[PDB]
This record gives C-alpha cells, sequence and structure tokens, in this order.
C-alpha cells in the first residue's frame, strides 16, 4: 500500500542505493500484498533500503539508525528466504525449483554481509570511510537484485504447483 | 542481470568478522546513547572481554603462521596487522576501564569508537592478508603444472615418459586437492562452478595426454611410421589442459568485489 519516499530537494542520498530500492519497489508494487508475504516483505525492504540510502552519509546521530536499518532489512531477507524455500519444496518444475533454491542460498550470504558492512560503516560516522560506503552500496545492490529475482521465480513457481500441497502465495496484479 | 560477487569472498573471512561485528555493534549503540542521549554508559568490562576473545584467537593463530609459512610478503605484512588489531583492543580496554570510573568520560568514548573501528579494520586486514597468501600458494602450484606440461614435448623415450608420468601424477593430485578446498571456501557460487568444471576437465585430459605421449614414443620408434598427427594429438591435449589451468588461475584471482563492480 505504502508509497516510495521520493527524494526531497537538498537531501544527501546514495543514488545507486536509492535507484535500486526504487526498482525493487517497482517490481513488488505490481502485486497486491494480500495473500503474499514475499511481496509484502519485498515492499518493506525497498522502503528500508530507501532509508538506508539516506543513512550512509547521514552524519551525527545516525549510527543506531543505520545498524537498526540493516537489522530490519536482514529480518525481511530471512522471511523472503524462508518463504522461497517453502514455495520451492512444492514446486514440481525442476528448473524453476532449482533457480528458487539458488537464491535461498545466496540471500543469507548477502544479508549476513550487509549487517557486517553496516556495522563497520557505523564505526566511521576520508578514503577508508568512503570505501566502507562503496562496499555497503555494492552489497545492498546485490540484495535488491536477489530479492527482485526471488519475486519472479516464485511467481513463475505459482503457475505449476504440487497437488499434495499446503501452501500458496497469492499472485494478483494491482491495476492503476 | 548478472550476479556480482560478495564483498567478503571466502566463508572464513565472513564467519570470523560476523561475530566481531555483532559484538562491536552493541558497543557502537551504547557509545551513541552516551553521546547523543547522554546516558551513563554501563560497565563494558564484559562486552569488551568478549570482543577481545573473538580476535585473540585470530591474532594467535596468525602469529602461528609467521612461524609456519614461507611467504615473504606475508611475513612482511602480517605483523603490521596484529599490531593494528592489538592496539585497538588496548584502546577498547581503556575505554571500559575509563567508563567504569566515569560513565560519562569523553576521552573514553573516543577510545570506545576508535578501538571499535580499529578492531574491524585490523581483523579485516589480517584475514585478507592470510587469503592473499593462500591464493599465491595455489596459483604457484597451478603454474608449476603449466610449466611441466610445457616439457611434455621433450619426452621422446619410454624411459623419459615413465619419468614424466611419475612427476606429473602427484602435481596434479595436489592441485586438484587445493582447488577442491579452495572452491569449498568461495562465497560466490559461480566461481565455484567454474573451478569445479575446469578441474574436472583437467582431470580427464590427463590420461589422454599420457596415452597420446605413449603412442608418440611408440610411433617415433617404428620404421617408416608417420608421427605428424601423433604429435599434433599430444600438442592439442597439452593446449586444452593449459587453457583449463589458465582458466583456474584466472578465476582464483577474482577476489575483489571492486573488479566486479556495478
Amino acid at each position: 500500500d505504502e508509497e516510495f519516499p521520493e527524494q526531497k530537494a537538498g537531501e544527501v542520498i546514495n543514488q545507486p542505493m536509492m535507484m535500486a530500492a526504487r526498482q525493487l519497489h517497482d517490481e513488488a508494487r505490481k502485486w497486491s500484498s494480500k495473500g503474499n508475504d514475499i511481496i509484502a516483505a519485498a515492499k518493506r525492504m525497498a522502503l528500508l533500503m530507501a532509508e538506508m540510502s539516506r543513512l550512509v552519509r547521514g552524519g551525527s546521530g545516525t549510527k543506531r539508525a543505520l545498524i537498526q536499518c540493516a537489522k530490519d532489512i536482514a529480518k525481511a531477507s530471512d522471511e523472503v528466504t524462508r518463504l522461497a524455500k517453502e514455495v520451492a519444496k512444492q514446486c514440481t518444475d525442476k528448473r524453476i525449483r532449482t533457480n528458487l533454491l539458488q537464491v535461498c542460498e545466496r540471500i543469507p550470504t548477502i544479508s549476513t554481509q550487509l549487517k557486517i558492512l553496516s556495522t563497520v560503516k557505523a564505526t566511521m560516522l576520508d578514503e577508508e570511510s568512503e570505501q566502507a560506503t562503496e562496499m555497503l552500496v555494492h552489497n545492498a545492490q546485490n540484495l535488491m537484485q536477489s530479492v527482485k529475482e526471488t519475486v519472479r521465480e516464485a511467481e513463475a513457481a505459482s503457475i505449476k504447483i504440487r497437488t499434495d500441497a499446503g501452501f500458496t502465495l497469492r499472485w494478483v496484479r494491482k491495476t492503476p | 542481470h548478472h550476479h556480482h560477487m560478495p564483498v567478503f569472498h571466502t566463508r572464513t573471512i565472513e564467519s570470523i568478522l560476523e561475530p566481531v561485528a555483532q559484538q562491536i555493534s552493541h558497543l557502537v549503540i551504547m557509545h551513541e546513547e552516551g553521546e547523543v542521549d547522554g546516558k551513563a554508559i554501563p560497565d563494558l568490562t564484559a562486552p569488551v572481554a568478549a570482543v577481545q576473545a573473538a580476535v585473540s584467537n585470530l591474532v594467535r593463530v596468525g602469529k602461528e603462521t609467521v612461524q609456519t609459512t614461507e611467504d615473504q610478503i606475508l611475513k612482511r605484512d602480517m605483523p603490521p596487522a596484529f599490531i593494528k588489531v592489538e592496539n585497538a583492543c588496548t584502546k577498547l580496554v581503556q575505554a571500559a576501564q575509563m567508563l567504569q570510573s566515569d560513565p560519562y568520560s569523553v576521552p573514553a568514548r573516543d577510545y570506545l569508537i576508535d578501538g571499535s573501528r580499529g578492531i574491524l579494520s585490523g581483523t579485516s586486514d589480517l584475514l585478507l592478508t592470510f587469503d592473499e597468501a593462500e591464493v599465491r600458494k595455489i596459483i604457484r602450484v597451478c603454474k608449476g603444472i603449466l610449466e611441466y606440461l610445457t616439457v611434455a614435448e621433450v619426452v621422446e623415450t619410454m624411459e623419459d615418459l615413465v619419468t614424466y608420468t611419475k612427476n606429473l601424477g602427484p602435481g596434479m593430485t595436489k592441485m586438484a586437492k587445493m582447488i577442491d578446498e579452495r572452491q569449498q571456501e568461495l562465497t560466490h557460487q559461480e566461481h565455484r562452478v567454474m573451478l569445479v568444471n575446469s578441474m574436472n576437465t583437467v582431470k580427464e585430459l590427463l590420461p589422454v595426454l599420457i596415452s597420446a605421449m605413449k603412442i608418440f614414443v611408440t610411433t617415433k620408434n617404428s620404421k617408416n611410421q608417420g608421427i605428424e598427427e601423433a604429435l599434433k594429438n599430444r600438442n592439442f591435449t597439452v593446449e586444452k589442459m593449459s587453457a583449463e589451468i589458465n582458466e583456474i588461475i584466472r578465476v582464483l584471482q577474482l577476489t575483489s568485489w571492486d573488479e566486479d563492480a556495478w
């Protein structure tokens, strides 16, 4: 439901991070969140990443905010991972299932590293600092990508489902 | 549309830093609650002891490497790294001690965040310094194989062939074992796949190479038998193997997120 926080004028923001959040948000906003926790966790993440684009520079009084942001992002990643596994378990399709399983392996690595990088960046709030930022932005972009890809493999996995199953993500478009 | 590698490229780098950062994160939060909110920072003796515990092993186990390795770049750059870590711990300790007297001490808050930054920076240096040496160890071994494959064309007798085989066999077992352990460490799935497929290809060309060489010696020793193709056949195998080893060497060098940038 919620909207993407447009970048206000005279706002210091990591544009690479904001753009990638914007696109992850765009992909997810195509689906109603009703009956689909992956789509809801995706929207949540896009928004947290938008906030993090405002935190990398941030400056005074933003360390906790940054470490907390990374924390909530990781929590959302965990939920997306967990739901993708369950979707995969019931996928009949060999290829779709393989792809799905691939990301449920990648996402945890990325989210663990985002937490490490967020923290090492918080201790710096210079070349070294600037590198801490670039490492974080690179990682965050990998996260936005994996999640976008997860949204799509899981939507394709809802086309060909198992008959003996107890699980269902609802995939209904949102029309403007 | 393509997967960029993670910032931390081995499971070891990631697993050792993760808990150090987890512990550091709490210290950072309290540090900001003191500064920003102005709360008395509580006794950090224990959290700082845990932080130390997390790295004293790494410093320890890494000091048992400047006494177990031959790499001169390592012996050179390892020490500057312990000292960075060790000094950051010392700072962390002073902050705890200092804040244990004055929960509002500011020179201690500078020590708290500075030691915190130092610990993560120093541990990262240590780990990357071990890894760079690990990659030098491996590449030097693949390179040794490339060199020997280069000698194959000199084997003209069964006696030499029998000698060649005796040396090539092991060097291939070592490289195979190293590449296997290495691939089990990479965090980037795609590099692991490339490593595994190249090693597989290299393992299967081995017997064909030796056989192409057997046939060469046999044919060369026959009377009025052509050896032009027996020759090409051997050279062709040596070149496919070399290309695979070079591909392994190339991937092994993909250890910088920097170079696979967005």
